[PDB]
């Protein structure tokens, strides 16, 4: 059966940040729960964000919006910063 | 008379536990804020309402950290609160 | 010979449990004198206890294990508290002591 | 600023918890934990107002902000 | 280039993360610029802590990452610690004190 | 942590770093019971870890 | 209407609306806004049974946060679903520790 | 004015159904609603959740019911699933 | 069938190695009893949540799964077990 | 001192100090009154076992500060209740 894991991609970023390193199954199901846990908790925060102003659709302003509230500080700065490099990048290719 | 030392406090325990009024007082408090307010975003201007909330706010958390910081007080087997009390109870709130 | 006795505790069985010295063990009453197992194995004679007290605390968890009961032996000058009783089994003994006719002070 | 958070009324907040006696270097440190509880609250709070595109603090943004950090209030807001 | 992963240049998968927003209800249509910034943020913050494990792993000695590296990373970072002191991983230990 | 060693390299003293645990109470009891027993047991040597136990994982691809 | 055909207070067909709105779901069962509206009635019956209580306690015929704050505090399972919220006004038990009385 | 919307109303026909007598100040009916919003939106987060945990795209009251028998403490969950169950039953037999 | 004293089966050197694991030094003895309270009433907590998640599944297996949502009701979310 | 020794040696592993069959038995037991006939996974008792395990050894550490503040190395019961109603 399929199974819905972020665990290939995260190989793939574990072997970017350290090569030589290498990963248990058991810390690989640590990082899928814990991406799924940032993920749901981000997305929550922008369904929020989005009834709360009344928008009806979730954008890169309520998910930078969402990141500065569930991460504190220093994480928040490089983590706004790396995204909207991202999407920056995204948008201009 | 000269009442002994206690009773009065004992009494003010009693009179602004039945009280429902703020006991901190609104313009010190307000400046407080906007103080604060000044580093995130500057020239930043306040919904009163949201300032009264964020005062009561303010207020139950302070209320419960005197609660806190006074079972740590009887724990340690004094009457009188120290810092010791609040960063105790502060450290196991977590 | 020393028969066991017919009065039944909480669901159906012949003892009660509590902790002692930091050990559990059981109260099993008698005809003339209460039988506390096992460490140490403690007995308590019915004409030499003088009178047995009972303290509560008011609380939602009340129902569970916590009403306690002291007795005092005179000959020996002996008081030996008995925590760890819930409300049936509280009920249970207090029946017996009226049955028995025993002084409770309270 | 924080000092106008004075000694009375610290002394009259202890006495709402339940405090009798009072040692004194209670209203400073009670002073710092006020200063640090209610930066936390306002970052949230003005967070909400930038996303919002308001320049004002509206209460029902703090209502958000106190429900993110978990101390709920009630009433001051929809 | 042609996957939406690859356009942007991101390793979590763009497209994916777009069909969770989607099928989540998280909103009745999620704009197209919300997952490419999603996605940065989760590789960030995985980036973030596999390197401070394998940092624990290399103090360590052993090349693999275990869920101790993984706890002793989070619990003594203090800002990743505000991030999930509420979380509990699973055989992670203690720190020493 | 280095103005130790450099301080202790000055003094002439030789330091180990380890991580393991054993009684300070056994090991003086001993040594006042003969100062060369540890020494026949292998010195200081023994803080030092040769085999601890085995971990590892099956793998980890899809 | 549907909220008289359920024989509820709380709005019906409003909860149905609102439910549909949140994106809770692509769809919203028939019965789901009923009951949920049997439900919150319920709770507003609970609290308000109580504060009415506590209000008579208090000599008064309209009820203020204090009498929110009490009933919801005294009663233990109120206490526990509305633990981490505080009541605007809403003040504090009295309760005073045993050693600090003479 | 905008139109605002509040369950104030139904609030207060509650209030006398149970105490005919007493009434309502307005802060308090204000602290009243958002009680209210708070309780649903809770109940609706969980059984929301529920049926996305389940795969299942509609919110039937099976859910809900989920729902109200995991966030209540129970000696209120018991009475809340009662009454909401009647209320089906009744909606079933009335169109 | 039935089974006692299995809260029991928490064993005083089992108290004493978490105490240890926590940092405490000395250990009065009557810590064990109200400790095995504690673990208790918090099992009744997660397990009546998870079972709650299972009747509503309309399935008669306790998935980890519904354990691991439980315990994020409780706010004290594990990482590591399902998804 | 082998006391003070045994708080640092388990603090190292990563070992479940409770051990796994009678806790296995404690959960079937509590969910036989909540419903019986329930055949729990294997991964759903060592979940419920890691979390209970992190919760006493917080509880313990939050206790040991209260011995501390008590100016008593030994912690007592009333250190067990003043933690979990501190903590709420």
């Amino acid at each position: 059966t399929r199974k819905e894991s972020y665990a290939i991609y995260v190989y793939k970023v574990l072997k970017q940040v350290h090569p030589d390193t290498g990963i248990s199954s058991k810390a690989m199901s640590i990082m899928n729960s814990f991406v799924n846990d940032v993920f749901e908790r981000i997305a929550g925060e922008a369904s929020r964000l989005a009834h709360y102003n009344k928008r009806s659709t979730i954008t890169s302003r309520e998910i930078q919006t969402a990141v500065r509230l569930l991460l504190p500080g220093e994480l928040a700065k490089h983590a706004v910063s790396e995204g909207t490099k991202a999407v920056t990048k995204y948008t201009s290719a | 008379h000269r009442y002994r030392p206690g009773t009065v406090a004992l009494r003010e325990i009693r009179r602004y536990q039945k009280s429902t009024e703020l006991l901190i007082r609104k313009l010190p408090f307000q400046r407080l804020v906007r103080e604060i307010a000044q580093d995130f975003k500057t020239d930043l201007r306040f919904q009163s309402s949201a300032v009264m909330a964020l005062q009561e706010a303010s207020e139950a958390y302070l209320v419960a950290l005197f609660e806190d910081t006074n079972l740590c007080a009887i724990h340690a087997k004094r009457v009188t609160i120290m810092p010791k009390d609040i960063q105790l109870a502060r450290r196991i709130r977590g | 010979v020393i028969v066991p006795g017919e009065y039944k505790s909480k669901y159906d069985q012949c003892a009660v449990s509590c902790s002692f010295k930091a050990n559990e063990g059981y109260l099993y009453p008698l005809d003339n004198a209460f039988f506390f197992l096992t460490k140490p194995t403690l007995y308590i004679p019915f004409s030499d206890v003088s009178m047995v007290n009972i303290s509560r605390a008011g609380q939602t968890s009340t129902s569970s294990r916590t009403f306690d009961l002291e007795v005092v032996l005179r000959s020996n000058r002996g008081s030996t508290t008995f925590a760890n009783i819930s409300k049936e089994e509280q009920q249970l003994l207090e029946q017996f002591l009226k049955s028995k006719n025993l002084r409770v002070k309270n | 600023n924080i000092q106008g958070i004075t000694k009375p009324a610290i002394r009259r907040l202890a006495r709402r918890g339940g405090v009798k006696r009072i040692s004194g270097l209670i209203y400073e440190e009670t002073r710092g934990v006020l200063k640090v509880f209610l930066e936390n609250v306002i970052r949230d709070a003005v967070t909400y107002t930038e996303h919002a595109k308001r320049k004002t603090v509206t209460a029902m943004d703090v209502v958000y902000a106190l429900k993110r950090q978990g101390r709920t209030l009630y009433g001051f807001g929809g | 280039a042609k996957t939406r992963s690859s356009r942007a240049g991101l390793q979590f998968p763009v497209g994916r993360v777009h069909r969770l927003l989607r099928k989540g209800n998280y909103a009745e249509r999620v704009g197209a610029g919300a997952p490419v910034y999603l996605a940065a943020v989760l590789e960030y913050l995985t980036a973030e802590i596999l390197e401070l494990a394998g940092n624990a792993a290399r103090d360590n000695k052993k090349t693999r990452i275990i869920p101790r590296h993984l706890q002793l990373a989070v619990r003594n970072d203090e800002e990743l610690n505000k991030l999930l002191g509420r979380v509990t991983i699973a055989q992670g230990g203690v720190l020493p004190n | 942590l280095d103005f130790l060693k450099q301080w202790l390299t000055d003094m002439d003293i030789p330091y180990t770093v380890s991580t393991i645990n054993l009684n300070w109470a056994t090991i003086m009891k001993s040594l006042q019971d003969d100062p060369y027993q540890f020494f026949l047991d292998g010195g200081w040597n023994f803080l030092a870890t040769g085999s601890d136990d085995e971990a590892s994982d099956e793998s980890e691809e899809e």
